[PDB]
């Protein structure tokens, strides 16, 4: 009895909303003066330590598929890539038909994945036509009609090509995302979380942990690891799904190399503009390749199958190589050092299962490429200048982007896929959700205000 | 392979009547079912999806509902537009269609 | 606004190979999966498979995995379906169809192309 | 007696000021996902219904000539046109000398409004120089000196030419203008309002009604209609005036067509861009033309004279065609479908008056043009690609942009004019005025505040 | 800042045609109307007509509408006045003059060009 | 045609004197009148417009006023600069000039 | 006894901080409608009179070397030059190899500082080339290898060249700098101030006095004057210093001329734009030169020495010409009218000193140049079009940018230097410092607040 | 990050002239002064002079002002030291070295190049 | 020319010991002094500047201090890294180096 309205300001209560997050970073590169394609372009100073607060007695929903910030990650990474490529040289004067022949080196009367070529150019603008020569990995090139000595760069037909300036680095840096004032970010700390439904152990932060913007396909690499045993995340509107994300509790090492020496050459294009064509290949010629501990691979796919049959309770599971489409999805792909790789993963995925460490070492063939589509756009493409000398690289596999075949009697089947870059960031942003605080609460109370 | 059965195969009706078409599945498909009008010799059109959501620009006379393994399409007023073929589709697992149903005079 | 035009329909010789084709317009070509579906006369509709236009990934019905192939000329917003080694029973209407989906799941169809008839007999 | 100062906050009082209005629109095109040159570029979400409040007992001044927002309309329309044309292709490779000859229709020695031409082009950079051919409407082209087979595009001496991308549409959409917070917009609802002096029936809104950004000259079309009988608006500093706006209470229909079929062709400019040159003309040839109900035209000009003699009380009034200058003012001009028209309106304006419906149908000759100046700038010009096939169009005449001749004994005379695009928007923005609220009022009162 | 330079002045033959010319600088060429005005010796000033440089629209004094014409080479900020069929009494000083105006009305003059004399006699 | 009459045709004055010039119209021209100095053999210059507004950079010694169909220009100090021709102009309807007035010793 | 906390808001107290100052100006040029490269580009309306308040009994520190706003002056001037040059034409078509010969005029069978040249150009774009000719001051040009008739523009190898549009002016205007709200600017008014340590007569303003952004080297000109006798400002971390600024209490006049007549010629680049090449030289040929009152020069260097020996108490002081490096520092340089000058100042600086007005007039040889490095950046060179006819100029010397030699027995030595443009603005911004107000003060008081 | 690579080191003939060279990378080339310093065997380090790369201004030790000269190819981030008229005692290790400074004063060294040995004997 | 003298020329020490090196100037150099390690046959490295500021990435075992015309470098733990040459440098006036000092077993 005897109750009246009262207003409380600052009441801790919230609702879900779309909101513009801040890009945040270590304040200059890895806290260093180096030039790097992410953190050298703005993205504000360091979070020294995220001030995580664990909420008592909160039950709250999360939905990693319908998430409001993955789109912003996708746009922001694209924006940094656009802003950083924009000043660099457009290779447009290079784009006309090349004469080409078999490429070679001393004690290598062929280099097989490759072609030697020569082309018309102008060394200074409105000066005389001039001839220069270089070799290209064959995948950068198309052959014009007939038996044909005539070839062209694969994208300069359809799109403008920009050379990425050799001053930059492709290296990822640990980016952070932060709330603007009056928004808040929630983590969901339950160590078994499948990416949808309620969480029962929840905490808030002004910013995410670090995320590394690694471009990759088929294999999630240099990412986080799951806290439980292996977690399998899918949508659950339908058995039909675009991607399944498998998140490992144990990293599998992969090592890779481009062992041939590269002779960089400089061909002028204009005032302060130089194109780093790929000159003579040096050393005892090999393919690019990668290596894996076969014990760890077998254990990993056994564990993955042993979890995956919990979603799919009928008898048989099977893995296979890619069905078809572009190199970008039909192979595993990544950017070790400063060149792009494409690996025929078929020997990793020939495996089968049913109801009821430096030995046997797996090694895989890789091709490499200089002309690259990004974000699956068209009309713009990137040329990678050659990295001089020879290259070694090591990274951690952390998860698989699977997709599932047609369902048939007693038999599921899966293969590597994904390739749409959003699924990489969704494979790590699955934790977070963003909310707006609505602080102006009202309630009944056993009081009234004096009139005097 | 999830089967859809439509019933009846052909439905006898008169203009301005309310009319009902039925579809059943060999096992559960949740609500992940849709209905299409198929005008003779032409590209089909969407009516309803998730067994219940009428799509944008579709006539308000169409409606639908579900119970377990069974799905129902209704039309409030038959017309020369609608004395035609219709089919149910499921997208829960794999895609599969019913044999279609014709509505006639 | 949107369309899916089609071509390639006509009489085809017994045992031959054909490429049918479909041309999109009016929407963001990377965002929607395309499905290839057919109807033989006196039969209910049937799915051949689907293709993601963005990366060109295909997927096929288990009965036809040996005979079909899909590809796209992405700059032209244009898709092609090969069916190898035709048989009398491939005689049907063929459609390309647009499929809606969230980032997680493919769902219902929302637009059908003009349809191409094919007749298999020499 | 016994009075002291008091402050009232939020007092409803205002003054006139220049202020930056918001562009507002239906939230995507006509509430649709189509690509249109206005609403697809930003301009915020829909006003569902303007919350008009009628003010009791307000008398307030309006001045449509000295108005503070017409300039912003002019700048904003230009801005949208700049922002939308900027990504589209520059026809820069095309500009050097053409060789040309008489064009031909089928069965014919000739086609009269056009010239056939062929030209050197560069295609993909430093591939072979190549020859291509097209036909142009004669007005797009200048003949170089002498008897001369030699010709050039009319504008590209002076200017960059941009081809508008065929993806876009020239269609108007109903734009709205809205006040920022603390400004307010006043309408003046008096159904007889001449555009200057006091109004006695006034209302306020957060936003204007819709306005359609129609490019036209001589004739105001697809606009609003006056609420009374015909209204004539002029400045009143002097009998000398730049323009007179005549605003009709009754739309007169005009219908137009380009009935010939156009063969579009594609010529490659470079690494993604096609020049949509104009290929062979198809079908039985006609001019472009427009049609009007001659009864309605005669009644309209009778009514216009019957009002206009109230401003000019002496014995005679007369109408005549344009005196001289560019096509843009010497003819009626508009952009039906996606090409630009220029019509010799002389048969509409041969009329005389003095002191004391599908019959006789008027039809008028029109030319059509691909190369266009906008806003009467120079140094930038628009190329319209041909609309393929044939075109029909219908629109509503709503007002006349007159200007007055030298005044002579017992005789006024008027002719079509305007052409400076500001007068089109001033022909509809004449209603509104913008004000700032000055809410901090003070007054005497029979009170003082306690010291305790 | 602003100028109106002039040329074309000199002796002209009886009954001939002449083009006089005026060159502007220092201001936004589209914003101001230009008037052509003259003074015969021993007479008050007289207006021939005016031209809007932006669209090239002219208006003429009723006595001279048959004989005059005006045009501008807009990229050159340059105006031309033709007077056809000269007579002895056209012997005068000729000026181009700048006219201020609001969006509504054309008002006083604010700047006069250098002036070109013309003498009509063979 | 709106006539302007100036008076006098020639005005007798001495340096440093205040001096007044007059213009009249055949009918009303509101205040839409201006005054110009015409130095011998040179491009004229604006003094005053709207019968009363002294233009920018014009010497403060110049001033003007109006009453009905009559307009007045004045100068506070004659000088060798100003023993010269002046004219009134009206821009109410068309444009027309007075016959000019000379000020001399 | 009996003391409690209280808060005072608005307390006048401050700390030093980096903060973004406003650019401020006379509201349009010198309060005029002219087009000028500073004030025509934004920079807000006039301060009618700075509201200077003198602070009673304040002692406060200033440090002109470590100053927080000189960097912003440098960035802002760069920004205005970039924003104003960006729309003007790139001379890139001109850059291919020139053929050249000795330049001449009537009764001048040589002009010695100069070369006549002819070149291939593309008069209308992507069609038939043409030969055109012009003459260049020799310093704009490099000779290609051998005995060689072959030459190139000095910079277009390395850098883009933009022609500054002849519409603009290089003239300085008096720019002002102003605090954003809650920051404040302090002047230091002590008439003897050396640029570092405490000041005892201090005042505050919303804005600085005017500063003229004069580009010059060796000699500070058209600047302010010192209030005392001559002031010498240096850093004092070490006897080693980059620059010494000498600030005069008395201006020394310098007069300069380019007496030869220039024939400007117009060569088309493409759509609307033209290269204003330098055509025939006219008149009786002379060098460019400058003149100084030798009495005033001798008195000035006597006074400078007589102060400078107070910092350096041992016996001998000496001045010398430049040691080496680019023209920009090895000579005095400035931009009279609209062309750039470079003067061999060696005759001004041959002087010596030790322990214990239109007569003898000094005149100095100057070269002149069209191709200019700016802010000492590479990559972004500038071309000055010729000023037609002939030029005279007058300016006020106000200070010397000295630098000091190796220290040797009983002997200091100095020479002209500086050239790094920051030292010019630091030679006038030495007065100001910027602070943030921290208004939320707290203190003890003999009060407590009532609980009721 | 930063480097100062060097070249030009080797045997040089008695009384000859040499150019040594130094190549920078990894930092803003205009911001830091470069000093040239040497060590003869059995002697402490010695300064030859310094150069501002931005404007190319040189400065010299008083013993060597006649013999030294410095210049830079600024677009190549590259510096050159000439020493004319070599003598036996110029036999030393030579370094280019980076010098920190505020806007007011040059201070300590923060990075040394790879070093070039020079031997003066025919 | 400001002379620097280092002392001792050679310093006898054992690993893990704290060790001290000294430098003196012919007249005042304020604190404008620095210390460098010179590893055999290699480009030297900065240890300390302004007689007291340890540079970034330098081992914490190094430290230094000053009094009038005298400057002191200390190392808390000798090692095979540090049985090597070191020199003082002054930058107060002109630049000049000490004769260097060697630390050995």
């Amino acid at each position: 009895e005897n109750l009246w309205v009262t207003v409380y300001y600052g009441v801790p209560v919230w609702k879900e909303a779309k909101t513009t997050l801040f890009c945040a970073s270590d304040a200059k590169a890895y806290e260093k003066e180096v030039h790097n394609i992410w953190a050298t372009h703005a993205c504000v100073p360091t979070d020294p330590n995220p001030q995580e607060m664990v909420l008592k007695n909160v039950t709250e929903n999360f939905n990693m598929w319908k998430n409001d910030m993955v789109d912003q990650m996708h746009e922001d990474v694209i924006s940094l890539w656009d802003q950083s490529l924009k000043p660099c040289v457009k290779l447009t004067p290079l784009c006309c038909t090349l004469n080409c022949t078999n490429a070679t080196a001393s004690n290598s009367s062929i280099i097989e994945g490759m072609k030697n070529c020569s082309f018309n150019i102008t060394t200074e603008l409105r000066c005389k036509r001039e001839k220069k020569n270089a070799l290209f990995y064959k995948l950068d090139i198309v052959q014009l009609d007939g038996n044909s000595s005539q070839y062209r760069l694969i994208n300069c037909d359809t799109s403008v090509i920009t050379q990425v300036c050799p001053k930059l680095s492709f290296d990822p840096i640990p980016i952070h995302y932060c709330a603007p004032a009056g928004y808040a970010i929630l983590k969901c700390n339950n160590k078994t979380f499948t990416g949808t439904g309620p969480c029962n152990n929840v905490s808030t932060v002004q910013c995410t942990h670090g995320i590394k913007p690694v471009l990759s396909t088929q294999l999630l690499l240099n990412g986080s690891l799951a806290e439980g045993e292996i977690i399998i995340r899918s949508e659950n509107i339908t058995k039909n799904v675009k991607t399944i994300i498998v998140h490992l509790n144990e990293s599998v090492k992969i090592e890779c190399t481009r062992p041939n020496n590269k002779t960089r050459t400089s061909i002028r294009i204009g005032p302060g503009q130089a194109f780093y064509a790929t000159g003579q290949v040096i050393g005892d010629i090999r393919e690019a390749y990668c290596n894996i501990n076969e014990s760890k691979w077998n254990e990993t796919l056994q564990r993955v199958s042993k979890k995956l049959k919990e979603y799919f309770p009928h008898k048989n599971i099977t893995f296979q190589p890619s069905s078809g489409g572009d190199l970008e999805i039909t192979t595993h792909s990544f950017n070790c050092g400063g060149e792009f790789f494409y690996c025929n993963t078929s020997s990793l995925f020939n495996r089968t299962y049913m109801a009821n460490n430096s030995t046997r070492t797996i090694t895989i063939h890789c091709r490499i490429k200089q002309i690259i589509n990004m974000w699956q756009e068209v009309g713009r493409a990137m040329y990678a200048p050659p990295i001089a000398g020879n290259i070694t690289c090591i990274s951690n596999i952390t998860g698989l982007l699977l997709t599932r075949d047609y369902g048939k009697n007693n038999t599921e089947t899966f293969r590597p896929g994904g390739g749409n870059m959003k699924d990489n960031w969704r494979s790590e942003l699955y934790k977070y959700k963003v909310v707006k605080i609505e602080p102006l609460g009202v309630a009944p109370t056993r009081c009234k205000r004096r009139v005097v | 392979e999830i089967v859809l059965t439509q019933s009846p195969a052909t439905l006898s009706a008169s203009p301005g009547e309310r009319v009902t078409l039925t579809c059943r599945a060999s096992r559960s498909v949740r609500n992940n079912v849709a209905w299409y009008q198929h005008k003779g010799g032409q590209s089909p059109r969407l009516l309803i999806y998730d067994a219940s959501t009428r799509a944008a620009g579709v006539p308000a006379r169409f409606s639908g509902s579900a119970s377990g393994t069974e799905f129902t399409l209704a039309i409030s007023n038959l017309e020369s537009e609608d004395f035609t073929v219709y089919f149910c589709l499921q997208y829960n697992n794999w895609w599969t269609f019913g044999q279609g149903t014709r509505v006639d005079i | 606004q949107v369309r899916l035009a089609q071509y390639g329909g006509g009489v085809k010789r017994l045992g031959a190979t054909m490429t049918l084709s479909c041309v999109a317009s009016g929407y963001t070509f990377n965002d929607y999966y395309i499905h290839w579906v057919r109807q033989a006369p006196g039969q209910g509709f049937e799915l051949l498979g689907y293709i993601d236009p963005a990366n060109g990934r295909p997927d096929y019905a288990g009965a036809l995995r040996e005979r079909l192939s899909f590809y796209r000329d992405k700059s032209m917003e244009t898709l092609y379906m090969d069916l190898r080694s035709l048989r009398y029973d491939d005689t049907a209407m063929y459609y390309c169809v647009r499929n809606v989906g969230t980032a997680g799941s493919l769902l219902h169809y929302d637009h059908w192309g003009s349809g191409s008839p094919v007749i298999v007999s020499s």
